[PDB]
C-alpha cells in the first residue's frame, strides 16, 4: 500500500497547481494511505503467526513478533506526526503556513516511512546496506525541505556527512564479514557465529550507534536537533531511533549466541560515558531544543542497557520503554509547537532573534504557561515528570524495567550510574517545571494584550472561540491521559509484552 | 462486559473534558463532542478487551510448555 | 471497601473543583460568582472533602479487630492487594486528620490560586494515606515517591522568597535517594518473583545479600527521616514552604521513613537488622546530640522548629530498632505525638507571627506576652509538649523509646536519655526569649491570636494530651501488630 | 501464581554455540540458473531428503 | 492458536481473487469509498481553511477514490489469502479447492498448470512471491506463475472425504498427470 | 602510521574534500568485495559490489545538492 499510494502522490503532486490548501489536503491523502497502511497490516499480521519467524523475498527478509510491535508502533506514531502537517497546530497563518508550503513534505514522509518499517526486517548483509541508505538519504531529504532556511540547509549538509561516515562504517563491517565467510544472508552467517570474527559485528554495531547520536558521536545530533525547524526536529529526533534501535537489538541477540564478554564490555563504556555526558549536557544550556537533544541521548542510554542485556527481561522493557517514551516525545514536540501562541511582541538587550521556523526556542520563553493555558501547562508537567520517571506515570515503569533487566545480567554499574545519572538530569526538568509555574503568584493580576494569541481576530462577540484547534488539543488530550493513567491497565499491558517472542520458544 | 465498556467511555469522556480545558472554552459547549469522544474510546476498549482476551489464552497455552521445560530443569 | 472509596470519591472530588473553577477560562473576562471571598466555595468544597476523608477510614475502624493476627481489610484495587493492620491504621487516622488542618491553615493567607492548592493538599494526604494500605515494595515506591510531583510544585508557587532553593532541594534530595532504594526492591522482585509484604518476609537471604538490600533501603530512609549527615534538605524546605506544607512535611511525610523500616526492613532483612543497629544507633545518636546544639545558634524561627523536628525523629529511629516492644511501641507513639505538636509549633512560628509581621529573625521578637497573651499560653504549653513533660504524649513516646534503647544496648542506649536536656535547651530558649522582657520595639501592637488559630491549636493539643495520659488507646490496636517485628531466639 | 507466572516467562534459557535457533528452512542448490551440475561436489540427494528441524511454535 | 487446514502456502493470484467472498467484495467498496469519506471526516472534524466547512475539491476526491480503491483491493487481497495459508476459517475453500484440483487431475493436467518458467525459474519464482502477502501492506508482490511450490502433498487429494462421493472423479497416478515433477524428469535427471 | 590518524592530514579543507574523502573509503569496500569474489569465484559478491558502486553515487549526488543549494543560499540577494 506504501508504495503504490506513494508513486500516486508523486504523480498527482506534481500535476494539480501549487496551492497551500492542496499541499493540506494532499497531507490529508498522506494520512489516509498510513491508516490503510496500518488496517492492512494488522489484518495480515498476528502475533501468535508470526512467533516462529517467517522468511520472504528469497529470505532478504525476516519478520517475527518482535519485528512487528516495532513496525506497528512506527505506523502509529507516523500517523500522529502527520496530524501536525494535516491540520492546524496554532491557528495562525504566520505559523502555520510553513507546514503546507512544501509539496513534498508527505512524500519525504512516505518514503522514509518504508525505509523505517523495513530495517528491523533485514535477513541479508545486502539488503542491510541497501535499506540503511534508503531511511539515511530520506531523513536528509526531510532535514533540508526548507531549503531557502540558512540553518535547515547547514543542518543537512552535517547530517549527510555524519551519516556517510556511519554508512560505510557499517559497508566496511559487511565486506569483512563477507571476507571471511564469503556468505551474505544473515541466517547462514549465524551457521558461522563462532568462527567469524565477532569484532566485525561491533563495527557494524558502531555504525548504528553514530545514526542514534551516541556519545561520543552524540556532538552532531545535538547541533543537528537545535538548529532544524521544530516540525523537522520532531521527526528525525525519534524516528531513526524506532528503526534502528529494533535492529541493534536483533543483531545483539545474535551476539549473545557466543557470549564475548570484551564485546559486553566496549559498549558498556559507550553506555557510561553517554549516561555522563546526556545528564551533565544539560546542566547548562538554554535551549529547549538542545534541552531534549540530551534527553534523548539520556534516553537511549537506558534502552540501550536493556538491548546490552539482553535477554528475556529486556524484550519486555525494551517494547514498553520504546512505546511509552514515542508517546511522551510527541506529547511533548504537539505542546512546544501550540504554545507559540502565547509569545509576547514587542511594540532592546541582548538582541534576541526569533524565526518562523523555531518560534519557541529558548525555555524562558515557556514563561507564565501556568497562567495562560493551566490544562496545557498540566500537560506539560505530567510528560517532564514521566521523563524524570515519577510514580506511577509510564515513565516510572519504563526506568523499573530497564533496571530489572540490566541488574538481572550482573549490570551493577550501568543500574547505579543511571540512577545517578536520572537525579542529574532532574535539575534540568525541573528548570522547565519552574520556568512554567513558579512566578504565578507574582504575576497573576498582569495585562497581557501583546501576546501572539491576541493578534487574531474576534468572530461575533456573542460566539465562544477556541483558543486552540480540535485535533491537536485531543491528541495532548489523549496521550497525557495515557501518560498519568497507565496504573490502570498496566497489568495488561504487560502481560502482552510478555507474548512478543524472539526465538524464545522454549 | 458492559462494566469495563462503561469505563472506557468514561475515559472518552475525560478526554474531551480535558480537552476543553486546553481551549479555554465552558465544559457545556458543543455537547456533542463527548457523545462522540465516548464512542471512540469505547470501541477503542472493545478492541482492547479483545486484545487481553487473546492474551491470556495464549498466555495459558505457551505456559504448559514453560512448565514441562521448567520440571526437566529440576532434576 | 477502603481504597477503592478512599480513591473513587477523591478523584471525583478533584474533578469537580477543576470542572466549577475553569468553566470560565475562555476569554469571558467575566466576575464568576465563586471566586468571591478568595475562592470561598471552592474552599469549602475542598474542606469539606478532607473530613470526609476521615469518615472513610473510621467505617473501616468500626470493623478492625485488635485481637487478629495479620492483615484486614485485605483488597484488590488496581491489580494491587491493600491491607491494613494495627501499625497502618493509626498512621492512616493521623495522615487524615491533618488533612483539613492543613486547608484550614491556609484558609486566607495565599495570595491567590486556592483552587491549586486545596487540591494539592487533598491529592498530598491521599498518596500518604495510601502509602501506609499497600502490600507490596513495589506500591509503596510508587506511593512513597508520587508526592514529589505535587510538592514540588506546592513549594515552588506558594513558597517564600528562597522557594526555588527549597523545591529543588526537596526533588533532588529525595528522588536520588529513593532511588537507591528502588534498586533494592528491584533486587528483590528479580530473585524471589514477587514484592509482596508477606512473601518476602519468609525468605532468608544470604548475609551479604541482605547487607546490600539494607544499605540500598536506609539512603533512602535515612535522608527523609531524616539522619544526619543527609539531613540538610529539610530546614531549607521547612523555611520555604507554605504552611500546609510543612505541616504535612511535618506531620505525614517524615513518619514514612518509620513505617519504612517497619515494612521495609524489620519482617524481611531481620538478621541484618541485628548486624547494622549499632551503626544506626550512632548515627541517630549523634544525629539527636548534633540537632540540638546546631537549634541553639539558629536565628530563624520557622528554621528552629525543623531542627527541634529532627531532634525527635533521632528518638524515634532510636526506638523502632530496639528489638523490643516497650521500644517499638514507644517510636510509634513518638511519631503519632509528634505528628500533633510539631504542626502546631509551625502554626505558632510561622502561621501566626509570619502572618501578622513576615519576618521570621529572632531578634525582631521578645516580651509577645503582654499583648499577646493568649499566644503565649499556646506557645508556652505546646514547648512544654515539645520538650516530653510528662502528660504530653510526646513523653510517654520518649520516654519508651528511650528505654527501649536501654533494654537494646545498655551502655549506648543511655546516650537517648540528652534528649531530656538537649531539648529543651533549645525550646526553652526559644520560647524564654519571645515571652520574656518588654513588649518588642520593632513590632507594633495587632490583634491576638483569632477564632480560627484558636481552633487550630485546640485540635493539635487535645490528641497530644489525651495520648499522654491515657496511651492504652494506642497501646491496645499496636500490641499484636508491633509484637510481629521481634527478632530473638532464646535457648 | 503471580510469582510463578513471573519466574517461568522471565528466565532465560542458555544459548552457545549448540543450540540456537536458526530460521532455514531447506537446503540451498537443488537448482541453479545454468549449469546445476558443476563438478559433481553437491552431494546431497534432494530425492532422499531426511526430515528438517521444523521451527516451535509456543501457541500451538 | 486456532490454526486451520492449509490449502496452499503460495496461492497464484488469480486463486485469489476468484476465492473472494461477497464480503471480500464489500470491504473493497468500503475501502473505495472509505477514502473520500474519510476527506470528507477530516474536514468535519477541523475545517483545512478558516472555521466553517468546505467540500473537498473534486480533484482530490477522485485521487482519494483512487487511493481507496487500491486499499481496499490489498485488504481484500489479505483477507482471501489468511484462508488459503490456514490462519483463517476456509471451510468453504477447502470443498472449492478440492473439486478443482479433482477436476484437473482426472483430466491428467496439473493442478498448477503449465508454465513458461524452467525448473528453476520456478522455485526461484516461488522463494521470491511465498509469504509476501506478510508485507503487502508496504510493496507490492504477487504470486503470477504456475509454479509447484504450494505446501501441498497432492496425495490428499486421492481420499475421498465427506460431500465427495458424487464428484466421481477417477484419479490417475501423479507420474500420469502432464507438467508435474514427478511425471517430467523421464530421460535425464537435471532436464524436464 | 595509521593508528596516529594520519589521514586527517591528506584530507583538503574543503567540504567538497570531505566528499571526495567518503568516496574513497567507500571505494575502499567495494574494491575488497570485489577481491574476495573473484578469489571464491562467487558471482554473489560481485552482486554485492555492483550494488555498492550504484548506491555509493546514490548518496554523492544527494550530498552534492545540499551543497549547491548551501551555497546558493550565501549568493542570495542576487540584485540582477
Ligand atoms: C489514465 C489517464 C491519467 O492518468 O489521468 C490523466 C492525467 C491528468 O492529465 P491532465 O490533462 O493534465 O488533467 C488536468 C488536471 O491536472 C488533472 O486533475 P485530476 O485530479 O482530474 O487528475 C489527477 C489524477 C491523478 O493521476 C495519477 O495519479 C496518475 C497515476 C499514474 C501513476 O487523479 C485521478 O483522476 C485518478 C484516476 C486517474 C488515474 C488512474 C491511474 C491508475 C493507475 C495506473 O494525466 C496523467 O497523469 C498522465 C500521467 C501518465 C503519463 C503516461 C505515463 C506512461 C507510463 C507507461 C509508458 C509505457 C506505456
Ligand atoms: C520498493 C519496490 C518494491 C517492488 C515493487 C514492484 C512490484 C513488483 C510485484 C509485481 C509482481 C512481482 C512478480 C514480477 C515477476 C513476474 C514474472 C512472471 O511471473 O512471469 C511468469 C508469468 C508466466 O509464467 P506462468 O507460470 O506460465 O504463469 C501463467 C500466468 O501468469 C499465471 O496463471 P493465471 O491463472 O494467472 O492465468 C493468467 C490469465 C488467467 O485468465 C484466465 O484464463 C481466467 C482464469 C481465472 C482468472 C480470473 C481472475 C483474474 C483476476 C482479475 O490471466 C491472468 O490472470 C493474468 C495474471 C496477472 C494478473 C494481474 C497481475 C497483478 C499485478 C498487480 O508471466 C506472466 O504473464 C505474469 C502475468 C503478467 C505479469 C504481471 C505483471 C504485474 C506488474
Ligand atoms: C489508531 C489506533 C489503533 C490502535 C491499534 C493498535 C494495534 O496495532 O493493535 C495492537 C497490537 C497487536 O496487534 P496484533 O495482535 O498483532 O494484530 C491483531 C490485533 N487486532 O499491539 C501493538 O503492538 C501496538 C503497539 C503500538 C501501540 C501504540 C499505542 C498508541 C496509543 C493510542 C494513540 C493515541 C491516540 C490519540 C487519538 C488521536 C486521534 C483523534
Ligand atoms: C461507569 C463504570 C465504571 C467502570 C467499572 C469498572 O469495572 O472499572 C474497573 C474498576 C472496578 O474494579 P474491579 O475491576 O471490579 O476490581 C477491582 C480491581 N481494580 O474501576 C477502576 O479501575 C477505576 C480506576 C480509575 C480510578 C483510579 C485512577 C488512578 C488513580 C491514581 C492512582 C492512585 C494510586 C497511586
Ligand atoms: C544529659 C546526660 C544524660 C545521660 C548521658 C548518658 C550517660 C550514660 C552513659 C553511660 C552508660 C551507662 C553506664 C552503665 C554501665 C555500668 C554497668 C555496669 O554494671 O558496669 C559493669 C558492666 C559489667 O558488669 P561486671 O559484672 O562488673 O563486668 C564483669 C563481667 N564478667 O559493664 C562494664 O564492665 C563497664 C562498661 C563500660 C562503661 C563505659 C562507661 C563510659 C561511657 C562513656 C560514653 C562516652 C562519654
Ligand atoms: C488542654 C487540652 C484540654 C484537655 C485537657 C484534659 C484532657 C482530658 C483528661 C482525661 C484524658 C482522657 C483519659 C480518660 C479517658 C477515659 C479512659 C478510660 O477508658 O478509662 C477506663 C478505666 C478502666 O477501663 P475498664 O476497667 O476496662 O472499664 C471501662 C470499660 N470500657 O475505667 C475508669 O476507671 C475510668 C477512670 C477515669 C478517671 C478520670 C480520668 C480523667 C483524668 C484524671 C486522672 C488523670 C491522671 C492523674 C494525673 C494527676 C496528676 C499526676
Ligand atoms: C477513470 C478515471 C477518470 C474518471 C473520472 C470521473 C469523475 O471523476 O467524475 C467527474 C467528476 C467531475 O465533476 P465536477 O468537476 O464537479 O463538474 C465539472 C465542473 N466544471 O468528478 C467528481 O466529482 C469526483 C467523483 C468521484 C470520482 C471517482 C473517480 C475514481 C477514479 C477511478 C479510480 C479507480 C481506477
Ligand atoms: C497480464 C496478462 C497475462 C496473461 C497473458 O496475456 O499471457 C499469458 C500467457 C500464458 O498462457 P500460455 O500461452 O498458455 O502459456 C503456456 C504455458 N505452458 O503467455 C504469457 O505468459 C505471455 C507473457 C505475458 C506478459 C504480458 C505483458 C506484461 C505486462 C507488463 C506491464
Ligand atoms: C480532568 C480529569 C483529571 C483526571 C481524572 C481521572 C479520570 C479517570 C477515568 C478512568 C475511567 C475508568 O474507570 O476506566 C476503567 C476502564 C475499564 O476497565 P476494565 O476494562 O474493566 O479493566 C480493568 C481495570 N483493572 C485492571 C484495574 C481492574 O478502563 C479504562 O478505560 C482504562 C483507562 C485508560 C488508561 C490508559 C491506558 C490504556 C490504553 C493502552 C494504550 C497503550
Ligand atoms: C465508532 C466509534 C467512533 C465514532 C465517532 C468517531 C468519529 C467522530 C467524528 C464526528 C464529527 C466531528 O468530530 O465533528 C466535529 C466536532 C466538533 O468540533 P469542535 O472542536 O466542537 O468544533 C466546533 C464545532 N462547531 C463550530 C460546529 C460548534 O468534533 C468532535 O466532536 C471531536 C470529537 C472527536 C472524537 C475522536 C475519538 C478518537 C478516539 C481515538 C482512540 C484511539
Ligand atoms: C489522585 C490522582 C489524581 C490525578 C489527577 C491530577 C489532577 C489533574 C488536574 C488537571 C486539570 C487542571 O490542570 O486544572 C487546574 C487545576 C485547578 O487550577 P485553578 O486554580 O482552577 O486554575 C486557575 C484558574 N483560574 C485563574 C480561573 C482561577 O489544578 C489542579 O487540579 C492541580 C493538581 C495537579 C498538581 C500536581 C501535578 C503533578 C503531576 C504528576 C502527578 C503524579
Amino acid at each position: 500500500m506504501l508504495f503504490t499510494s506513494l508513486l500516486l502522490i508523486i504523480v498527482y503532486g506534481s500535476l494539480v497547481n501549487k496551492s497551500h490548501l492542496l499541499t493540506k489536503l494532499i497531507n490529508r491523502l498522506g494520512l489516509i494511505i498510513i491508516i490503510y497502511t496500518l488496517l492492512i497490516h494488522l489484518n495480515i499480521n498476528t502475533l501468535e503467526n508470526l512467533s516462529i519467524g517467517i522468511n520472504m523475498f528469497n529470505n532478504l527478509l525476516l519478520i517475527n513478533s518482535f519485528n512487528n510491535t516495532i513496525i506497528e508502533l512506527i505506523l502509529i506514531i507516523c500517523i500522529l506526526y502527520v496530524l501536525l502537517i494535516s491540520f492546524n497546530i496554532t491557528g495562525l497563518s504566520i505559523i502555520d503556513n510553513l507546514n503546507y508550503s512544501k509539496r513534498t513534505f508527505i512524500v519525504i514522509v512516505l518514503f522514509n516511512i518504508i525505509g523505517l518499517t523495513l530495517l528491523p526486517l533485514v535477513n541479508d548483509i545486502m539488503i542491510l546496506f541497501i535499506i540503511i541508505e534508503l531511511q539515511s538519504y530520506s531523513l536528509y531529504l526531510l532535514t533540508a525541505i526548507f531549503n531557502e532556511s540558512h540553518n535547515s540547509t547547514k543542518s543537512a549538509l552535517y547530517y549527510f556527512i555524519v551519516g556517510s561516515i556511519a554508512s560505510f562504517i557499517i559497508l566496511d563491517a559487511t565486506v569483512s564479514i563477507y571476507d571471511d565467510l564469503g556468505l551474505t544472508n544473515i541466517q547462514y552467517i549465524l551457521m558461522y557465529i563462532d568462527k567469524l570474527e565477532i569484532f566485525d559485528l561491533l563495527c557494524l554495531l558502531f555504525g548504528l550507534f553514530i545514526k542514534i547520536g551516541l556519545a561520543p558521536f552524540y556532538s552532531y545530533s545535538i547541533t543537528i536537533y537545535s538548529l532544524s525547524p521544530t516540525i523537522i526536529t520532531n521527526y528525525i529526533s525519534l524516528m531513526p531511533k524506532l528503526s534502528i534501535l529494533t535492529l541493534i537489538y536483533i543483531i545483539m541477540h545474535y551476539i549473545n549466541i557466543v557470549n564475548n564478554t570484551d564485546l559486553n564490555y566496549v559498549i558498556s563504556f559507550l553506555i557510561l560515558i553517554s549516561m555522563f555526558i546526556g545528564s551533565f549536557g544539560g546542566l547548562n544550556v538554554i535551549r529547549i531544543k538542545t534541552l531534549l537533544a540530551y534527553s534523548s541521548l539520556l534516553n537511549v542510554s537506558y534502552m540501550l542497557l536493556a538491548i546490552l542485556s539482553n535477554s528475556n527481561e529486556s524484550i519486555i522493557a525494551y517494547i514498553y520503554y520504546i512505546i511509552q517514551y514515542s508517546l511522551t516525545h510527541i506529547n511533548i514536540f504537539s505542546i512546544i509547537l501550540v504554545i507559540s501562541i502565547y509569545l509576547p511582541i514587542m511594540n532592546n538587550m541582548l538582541n534576541v532573534m526569533i524565526t518562523k521556523y523555531s518560534p519557541i526556542e529558548y525555555i524562558n520563553q515557556l514563561k507564565n504557561l501556568f497562567i495562560n493555558n493551566i490544562f496545557i501547562a498540566i500537560a506539560l508537567c505530567i510528560s517532564i515528570f514521566s521523563l524524570i520517571g515519577i510514580p506511577p506515570l509510564t515513565g516510572f515503569y519504563g526506568k523499573y524495567l530497564v533496571l530489572i533487566s540490566g541488574l538481572n545480567n550482573g549490570y551493577v554499574l550501568l543500574s547505579i550510574v543511571l540512577i545517578i545519572a536520572s537525579s542529574i538530569s532532574t535539575v534540568y526538568y525541573a528548570t522547565i517545571l519552574k520556568v512554567l509555574s513558579f512566578d504565578t503568584l507574582s504575576f497573576k493580576d498582569i495585562i497581557s494584550n501583546n501576546l501572539i494569541i491576541n493578534t487574531s481576530p474576534e468572530n461575533n462577540n456573542n460566539e465562544i472561540k477556541p483558543e486552540i484547534s480540535n485535533v491537536i488539543s485531543y491528541v495532548i488530550s489523549s496521550l497525557t491521559l495515557i501518560i498519568l493513567l497507565i496504573i490502570i491497565q498496566y497489568e495488561n499491558i504487560v502481560k502482552g509484552a510478555y507474548l512478543v517472542l524472539l526465538y524464545n520458544w522454549v | 462486559m458492559i462494566a469495563s465498556l462503561a469505563g472506557w467511555g468514561l475515559f472518552g469522556v475525560t478526554v474531551r473534558a480535558y480537552q476543553q480545558g486546553i481551549r479555554k472554552v465552558p465544559f457545556s459547549y458543543y455537547p456533542l463532542g463527548y457523545v462522540y469522544s465516548a464512542l471512540g474510546w469505547v470501541a477503542f476498549g472493545y478492541g482492547f478487551n479483545l486484545w487481553t482476551e487473546r492474551n491470556d489464552k495464549l498466555l495459558e497455552k505457551r505456559v504448559e510448555k514453560l512448565k514441562e521445560s521448567r520440571n526437566l530443569r529440576l532434576s | 471497601m477502603l481504597v477503592q472509596n478512599l480513591i473513587i470519591f477523591n478523584i471525583i472530588g478533584i474533578v469537580l473543583l477543576v470542572l466549577l473553577n475553569n468553566n470560565n477560562n475562555g476569554i469571558l473576562n467575566k466576575k464568576s460568582l465563586l471566586t468571591i471571598k478568595n475562592e470561598l466555595k471552592l474552599k469549602q468544597i475542598g474542606l469539606i472533602i478532607s473530613i470526609i476523608n476521615i469518615l472513610i477510614i473510621i467505617e473501616n475502624w468500626i470493623g478492625f479487630n485488635s485481637n487478629y493476627y495479620g492483615f484486614q481489610n485485605i483488597e484488590r484495587f488496581l491489580n494491587i492487594y491493600w491491607g491494613i493492620d494495627g501499625i497502618s491504621l493509626l498512621l492512616v487516622l493521623l495522615t487524615l486528620i491533618l488533612g483539613p488542618i492543613a486547608i484550614l491553615s491556609n484558609w486566607k493567607n495565599l495570595k491567590g490560586y486556592y483552587t491549586y492548592y486545596v487540591i494539592s493538599i487533598n491529592m498530598l494526604v491521599i498518596l500518604m494515606a495510601l502509602n501506609f494500605i499497600c502490600l507490596d515494595l513495589v506500591s509503596f515506591y510508587i506511593l512513597f515517591e508520587s508526592t514529589l510531583a505535587p510538592l514540588f510544585l506546592l513549594i515552588g508557587i506558594y513558597g517564600a522568597n528562597n522557594k526555588n532553593k527549597a523545591a529543588y532541594y526537596v526533588l533532588i534530595y529525595t528522588l536520588a535517594s529513593s532511588l537507591f532504594m528502588l534498586l533494592s526492591i528491584v533486587i528483590y522482585y528479580i530473585i524471589i518473583n514477587s514484592t509482596d509484604y508477606i512473601y518476602i518476609n519468609n525468605i532468608i537471604l544470604s548475609i551479604n545479600l541482605q547487607s546490600l538490600l539494607f544499605i540500598g533501603i536506609i539512603i533512602g530512609i535515612a535522608v527523609k527521616t531524616p539522619l544526619m549527615p543527609v539531613h540538610t534538605w529539610l530546614p531549607t524546605v521547612h523555611s520555604e514552604s507554605p504552611l500546609g506544607g510543612s505541616i504535612l512535611l511535618a506531620g505525614v511525610i517524615l513518619k514514612l521513613a518509620i513505617y519504612g523500616v517497619i515494612r521495609l526492613l524489620l519482617p524481611n532483612l531481620s538478621e541484618i537488622s541485628m548486624m547494622f543497629t549499632p551503626i544506626i544507633y550512632i548515627i541517630s545518636i549523634l544525629t539527636l546530640i548534633y540537632s540540638s546544639l546546631i537549634t541553639l545558634k539558629q536565628t530563624d524561627l520557622k528554621v528552629i522548629i525543623a531542627y527541634s523536628s529532627i531532634s525527635h525523629l533521632a528518638v524515634c529511629m532510636i526506638g523502632i530498632f530496639a528489638n523490643n516492644l516497650i521500644g517499638i511501641n514507644g517510636s510509634l507513639i513518638l511519631c503519632l505525638a509528634h505528628g500533633f505538636v510539631s504542626p502546631a509549633l509551625f502554626i505558632l512560628v510561622g502561621g501566626i507571627l509570619y502572618d501578622r509581621y513576615h519576618n521570621r529573625l529572632i531578634n525582631y521578637y521578645q516580651g509577645l506576652s503582654t499583648f499577646m497573651p493568649i499566644f503565649s499560653i499556646y506557645l508556652v504549653v505546646f514547648s512544654f509538649c515539645n520538650t516530653g513533660t510528662p502528660l504530653s504524649g510526646n513523653f510517654v513516646g520518649e520516654f519508651l523509646s528511650i528505654t527501649g534503647a536501654v533494654i537494646r544496648h545498655p551502655i549506648i542506649g543511655s546516650l537517648t536519655a540528652a534528649s531530656v536536656l538537649l531539648s529543651a535547651c533549645y525550646q526553652m530558649k526559644l520560647t524564654n526569649r519571645l515571652t520574656g522582657s518588654v513588649f518588642s520595639q520593632y513590632l507594633h501592637i495587632t490583634n491576638d491570636v483569632t477564632n480560627r488559630e484558636i481552633f487550630l491549636l485546640n485540635w493539635l493539643l487535645i490528641p497530644t494530651i489525651i495520648i499522654g495520659i491515657y496511651p492504652s488507646f494506642v497501646t491496645n490496636i499496636l500490641n499484636l501488630a508491633s509484637s510481629t517485628l521481634i527478632y530473638s531466639v532464646l535457648i | 501464581s503471580t510469582a510463578d507466572l513471573y519466574g517461568l516467562i522471565s528466565f532465560t534459557p542458555k544459548r552457545d554455540i549448540h543450540h540456537y535457533v536458526i530460521r532455514v528452512d531447506e537446503v540451498p542448490g537443488k537448482h541453479f540458473p545454468t549449469n546445476t551440475t558443476g563438478n559433481f561436489g553437491n552431494t546431497v540427494d534432494f530425492e532422499n531428503l531426511e526430515p528438517r528441524r521444523k521451527p516451535i511454535n509456543p501457541y500451538l | 492458536m486456532e490454526t486451520y487446514e492449509l490449502i496452499d502456502s503460495d496461492p497464484k493470484f488469480s486463486r485469489v481473487v476468484r476465492y473472494f467472498r461477497p464480503s471480500d467484495y464489500l470491504t473493497w467498496a468500503l475501502g473505495t469509498i472509505g477514502a473520500p469519506g474519510l476527506m470528507v471526516l477530516f474536514e468535519k472534524i477541523e475545517p483545512a481553511k478558516g472555521n466553517t466547512f468546505k467540500m473537498p475539491p473534486p480533484s482530490i476526491m477522485r485521487i482519494a477514490t483512487t487511493i481507496g480503491f487500491f486499499g481496499g483491493f490489498y485488504y481484500a487481497y489479505t483477507s482471501s489469502t489468511k484462508r488459503f495459508w490456514g490462519y483463517s476459517e476456509n471451510a468453504k475453500e477447502v470443498a472449492k479447492d478440492r473439486y478443482e484440483v479433482k477436476k484437473a487431475l482426472s483430466e491428467k493436467k496439473s493442478p498448477y498448470g503449465s508454465s513458461l518458467l524452467n525448473p528453476y525459474q520456478q522455485d526461484m519464482s516461488a522463494r521470491n512471491s511465498t509469504n509476501s502477502q506478510l508485507l503487502l501492506a508496504i510493496f507490492p508482490w504477487f504470486n503470477v506463475a504456475n509454479h509447484q511450490s504450494h505446501g501441498i502433498d497432492l496425495r490428499k487429494y486421492y481420499e475421498v472425504r465427506d460431500g465427495e462421493e458424487n464428484w466421481n472423479f477417477t484419479l490417475p497416478p501423479l507420474d500420469q498427470v502432464k507438467d508435474l515433477d514427478v511425471a517430467q524428469y523421464k530421460e535425464y535427471s537435471n532436464y524436464p | 602510521m595509521d593508528l596516529i590518524l594520519l589521514m586527517l592530514v591528506a584530507v583538503g579543507l574543503n567540504i567538497i574534500d570531505i566528499y571526495i574523502m567518503i568516496e574513497i573509503l567507500i571505494m575502499g569496500c567495494t574494491v575488497n568485495t570485489i577481491y574476495s569474489a573473484s578469489l571464491d569465484n562467487d558471482m554473489i559478491g560481485l552482486i554485492y559490489s555492483l550494488i555498492q558502486i550504484i548506491i555509493a553515487g546514490v548518496e554523492s549526488a544527494i550530498g552534492l545538492s545540499i551543497l549547491v543549494n548551501y551555497n546558493r543560499i550565501r549568493n542570495s540577494e542576487e540584485i540582477e
